[PDB]
């Protein structure tokens, strides 16, 4: 998390917290109750966002859904719907932990190496993951919708 | 019609008297909440044509038979007098959501409702259906914010 | 490298006063910018590929003779070095207008950048016009006070190239 | 819209005047208070008043009454000389009252106003294309009368047409 | 009340809310503390104002109270000070409300024929409705003065 | 605008303009410079508005550009890139004025059978005006984008 | 009927463009003197009837043969409507003042009022005077910010 | 149907039966033979009918079909042919009546909102119509043909 990062960055200088380290930790103990609102949102309504972007994903680029397609089939079009879920997924993770530490640990390393030699577009998740990101933004005001795109579109840049 | 400020008002002219603490307690409580009923009120609004569809499509899949031949809902024109009946029921509990008081669905919507619905042959049973509908559509974007007077046009109707 | 603030930290601590009212207000100021350069920071880094996409599009059709064969960017290793190079530029900029001070583009970037591609043959002319592409696409992107800021460091960029 | 308000904007556009100029109709506004006639009933009750007539038969010529009353009770004017005449002769034969009453029976009437809403003027081409023989004419009459709809015109009524 | 009037109008059209009658509502609501402030001073102070404008009506015309005139007694003197104390509750009323309706419903619809029927003085009962107003504004800010102001010059105006 | 309706309104009942008329043409007065600003905004940002928008329906729904499409060919293109930018402009002018008359006056009334007439895909304009109403939202702050879409989804609404 | 804002609107509109720095200076302008328009508008209307009351005093101790019999202000009615068309006029300036715009008194006032005058034989110049008169109690009260909407009325009678 | 109309005409002014009119409800009376052959012709070929107008709607608009489309899906595009045999049958009711009131009253009136509230297309609609109208007259004969034409010709004309 945010905590983790700045523990990690003192101890590599082998000292005690900074006063700048004091108030990240400080100022992301303060945004709490706003991620887990975020968080609760996202997670609560995990079901009609995935719905939604692969929707709007299929629509967007039907040639996946085609015969031929990487997505093609009950069990393939499952799957996808099933990745989407998991981004989503992480991005509540990122908005939990105020940093993209959990997201690059259990999603986006090795994601560029897994599609490539699947042969998932990842044109494809992005689209995916802003249509999601734009579902999402329906559900959330406007302060915590910008927080939100914040992981979003981290996820999105990883994948670019 | 009223809203909470006048039936207060109403109240307190009643009894002659000016306001009291209790009074002036219970207006300010109506004021504090009124920037999330008109945040609701603006949702729905902006969203008045994706509730109306997709609660129609909740009614008619929970109730096939409406849309069948012979069903109170099957034609283009059966099934629009639908539709607008769902929108007469959205936009007012709407307007009485923003205004906190039930009198305005009591006079606009309910005055005479039962007996017209009776008259033409509406099922009434299946028209508190699609309210329960809309209510679920209505609580899914915004909250438990308007379920009391979408509950207070189903037992007007019931 | 040095920021607006501790740029005024330097000249106060050289000169050895405490802040006074000027300095006062010289940090006001950042400060005061700093939530639109946040934003466009944040902006820039979601669209970075795309800006270098659309930019060296844009540079490869006005000079078609860079990719092909004869051009410095003709050779699949070229052309990838040719976009990495557009993407230190969008990076630094994207630093400096963050710290509001250029002096991370002399540090980082434009020391000894004209005697590397004119060693490595790498026409600075063209550099040039990539730079500007980029300063197109990215205020096309976040925005007027935003464009009007981060053009600032493009054309740092492009005055110590050209 | 409140009685209050019915009332006001039927005074004005059946007897030109506010309710204060005028001896109110309080037996027809109980009744329209109360719910128990229409709004067309009170419109009506405006017409059949002595009020009416003193104001638009006594000082005018049967032209420029049959003008009144499709101002009035249509929210128009009459576009061809055969609708003008019929209604002339309506007038001069079965009087003011059988006149004002061909006036709100008629499907014009009942489409544009029906039973609870006060008459008013309507400068579009669907107001007289269906309903009028002469419909560009009758929208020329119309745009005139509500352009000066202060005034009281003297311009004779079949030069109009 | 001004929630009323908003609500009239996009009911008279068949439509929801239009952005104006939303900005009216928010603004009312904005305002309802200032709104509830100056109807609590001036609901305890009631009998003050009520005395003060009374006795300020009575000298600038002893006619009133003079035999042969409406108020003279002391039964129409009670019944004098009871309507002076009837119109101040509903100044308060659309002072709360943000609206004049409730001063029109309660107290002004039908109150000119009652007092013609009554030769009740129009002028004096104005006069009463201004020393009303003076004591008012006595004990008022300039804001709340103002904001009083405008429903004791309704109330003054539908008189006459 | 915002003071017509309330004129208008005073002079249904043959009266000067009420307290709640006054109050609503004071808030109107008030939000003048806000108003003037988020106007400006989109005003200076018209190109940018309109190229956004026009990219995310155009991408949205691509069979609009596709063969047999209604904006098919670069002139029909340019057409529909204008009539969103009609579009802005008219909700700037709603934004300044305060209500949707403008809107109305100048776009909405008739633009219904137009497009049909011209079988111009109504919800493809959903589209445009909803990506445009996104691409204003990241130009503005919180409020000045809420305003916005006060007046984007009354569009959107009247459109549908 | 417009106001000054929907009047610039218009007036960009004509042209097809968006609004620029002058459109927004002038609107900015207008927005300025919005509270000074409302409170000569609140101010005229606290006291309507006393400045119709001297506004028909001037007028008539000016001209008194109106009122004798012969002129066109002998009879109780024509007296009535006499002072009721000033107090039109009263009305309708300062809608048109708090409007910024004289289309209000355009719509509602100048349409047939001179062939109305015209016809019925009331005498226009006399008309005029009263209305200047009652211009002049008007700006001595509030000051000359709503002396042009007075003479728009006298421009529409002359 | 014509009777019904002609009748209504005589109600109206209150009177028995024109001559005209006479003549109108006698040539109803003499088509009963051709508009029972073509309304036999028609239902008996309604499956053949249908499945041709819905294919060659389906090339014509593949849209519609398409991921995104409004008729994509099985539920979907058999509502969608549901439709088309709908409008067959309400052609076969005009062709029998005489008139166009079956049509209207059945399915005409009320279609319009309905299906600007399904984002039904009607020009797809209307393409399918008049590939039920080909299908007609490729069944009928050229008297037969023009005969059932005015028919669908009216519902196409009433679509848009
Ligand atoms: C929790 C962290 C995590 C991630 C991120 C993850 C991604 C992931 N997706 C996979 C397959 C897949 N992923 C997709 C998704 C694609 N379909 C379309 O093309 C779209 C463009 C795109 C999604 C929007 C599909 C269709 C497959 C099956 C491909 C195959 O069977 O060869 C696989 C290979 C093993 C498997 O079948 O599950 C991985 C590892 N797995 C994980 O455990
Ligand atoms: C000598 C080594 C070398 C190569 C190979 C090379 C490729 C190359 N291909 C380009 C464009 C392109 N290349 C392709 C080829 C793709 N089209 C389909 O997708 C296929 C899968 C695939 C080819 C089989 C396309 C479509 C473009 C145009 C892309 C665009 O402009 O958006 C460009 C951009 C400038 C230009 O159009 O000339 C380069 C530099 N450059 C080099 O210096
Ligand atoms: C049944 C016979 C009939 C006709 C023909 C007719 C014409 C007619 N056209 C009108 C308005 C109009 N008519 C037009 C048409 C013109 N615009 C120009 O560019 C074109 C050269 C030209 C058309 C080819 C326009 C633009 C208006 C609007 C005028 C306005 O609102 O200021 C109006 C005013 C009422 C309304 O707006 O609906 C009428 C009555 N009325 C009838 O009863
Ligand atoms: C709300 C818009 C409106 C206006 C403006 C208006 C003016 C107006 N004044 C009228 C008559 C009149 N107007 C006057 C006033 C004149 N007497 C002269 O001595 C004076 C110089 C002058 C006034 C200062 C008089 C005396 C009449 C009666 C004419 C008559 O009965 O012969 C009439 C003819 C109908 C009637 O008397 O009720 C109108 C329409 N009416 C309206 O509804
Ligand atoms: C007997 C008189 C009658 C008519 C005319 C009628 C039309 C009709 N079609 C409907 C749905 C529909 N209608 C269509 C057909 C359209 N969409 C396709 O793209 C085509 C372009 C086009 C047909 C050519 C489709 C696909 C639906 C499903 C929409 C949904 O349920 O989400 C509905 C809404 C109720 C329902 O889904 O069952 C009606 C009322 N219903 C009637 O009772």
């Amino acid at each position: 998390s945010a905590i983790t990062k700045a523990i990690l960055n003192a101890d590599a200088e082998a000292r005690y917290l900074s006063p700048g380290e004091i108030d990240v930790v400080r100022g992301y103990l303060a945004s709490g109750e706003r991620r887990v609102r975020v968080a609760r949102v996202l997670s609560d309504n995990a079901l009609r966002i995935v719905r939604g972007a692969g929707d709007t994903m299929f629509q967007k680029r039907p040639d996946l859904v085609a015969p031929g397609g990487n997505a093609y089939g009950e069990v393939r079009t499952a799957k996808c719907l099933r990745d989407l879920d998991y981004f989503l997924r992480l991005v509540t993770y990122g908005v939990l932990a105020g940093d993209t530490s959990p997201i690059d640990e259990i999603g986006l390393i090795g994601i560029k190496e897994t599609y490539s030699l699947l042969e998932v577009p990842v044109p494809g998740v992005i689209d995916g993951i802003k249509a999601a990101k734009q579902q999402a933004a329906a559900l959330l005001s406007s302060e915590d919708a910008a927080e939100a795109s914040f992981y979003f579109d981290y996820v999105i840049s990883a994948m670019s | 019609m009223l809203d909470a400020v006048t039936k207060i008002i109403n109240r307190t002219d009643a009894e002659g008297r000016y306001f009291a603490s209790k009074d002036f307690d219970e207006v300010t409580r109506f004021f504090a909440t009124g920037e999330a009923r008109l945040r609701a009120a603006s949702t729905i609004s902006a969203n008045a044509a994706s509730i109306l569809r997709e609660s129609a499509a909740a009614l008619f899949t929970e109730q096939p038979d409406l849309l069948r031949p012979g069903g109170n809902a099957y034609t283009s024109r059966r099934y629009a007098a639908c539709v607008r009946d769902m929108e007469y029921f959205l936009r007012y509990a709407t307007y009485a959501l923003v205004a906190g008081d039930t009198s305005v669905i009591d006079e606009r919507v309910l005055n005479g409702l039962k007996e017209t619905y009776m008259s033409l042959g509406v099922p009434i049973p299946s028209t508190v259906a699609g309210v329960t509908a809309m209510k679920g559509v209505v609580a899914s974007m915004i909250g438990s914010e308007a379920n009391v007077y979408f509950d207070h046009i189903a037992k007007g109707l019931s | 490298m040095q920021d607006a603030i501790t740029s005024v930290i330097n000249t106060y601590d050289v000169q050895g006063k405490y802040f006074d009212t000027s300095a006062f207000d010289k940090l006001k100021a950042y400060y005061a910018t700093g939530e639109l350069r946040v934003r466009a920071a944040g902006t820039i880094s979601a669209n970075a590929a795309t800006i270098i996409k659309e930019a060296s599009a844009k540079l490869f059709s006005n000079q078609p003779d860079l990719v092909r064969p004869g051009g410095n960017a003709y050779t699949t290793r070229r052309y990838a070095a040719c976009v990495r190079d557009m993407d230190y530029f969008l990076r630094y900029a994207t630093y400096a207008m963050l710290a509001g001070d250029t002096s991370i583009l002399d540090e980082r970037v434009l020391n000894g950048l004209k005697e590397t591609y004119n060693s490595l043959g790498v026409p600075i002319s063209s550099t040039v016009q990539g730079i500007q592409a980029m300063k197109e696409v990215t205020g096309s992107l976040v925005g007027s006070g935003a464009a009007k800021e981060m053009g600032v460091y493009f054309d740092y960029l492009s005055s110590g190239l050209s | 819209a409140s009685v209050d308000q019915i009332l006001r904007a039927s005074y004005r556009q059946i007897l030109e005047k506010e309710p204060q100029e005028l001896q109110r109709l309080s037996v027809a506004e109980s009744q329209l208070r109360n719910g128990e006639i229409s709004v067309k009933e009170f419109i009506r009750a405006l017409g059949y008043s002595e009020i009416y007539a003193k104001f638009f038969l006594a000082r005018w010529y049967n032209g420029k009454v049959a003008e009144f009353n499709f101002k009035h009770f249509l929210g128009r004017q009459p576009a061809s000389a055969t609708e003008l005449g019929s209604h002339i002769t309506l007038i001069g034969t079965k009087g003011l009252k059988v006149a004002i009453d061909t006036l709100l029976a008629s499907q014009e009437y009942q489409d544009n106003f029906g039973d609870d809403t006060v008459p008013y003027y309507r400068l579009q081409a669907e107001r007289y294309v269906g309903t009028t023989d002469a419909p560009s004419r009758a929208y020329v009459l119309a745009r005139s009368r509500v352009q000066t709809a202060l005034n009281k015109p003297t311009v004779p009524s079949y030069s109009l047409v």
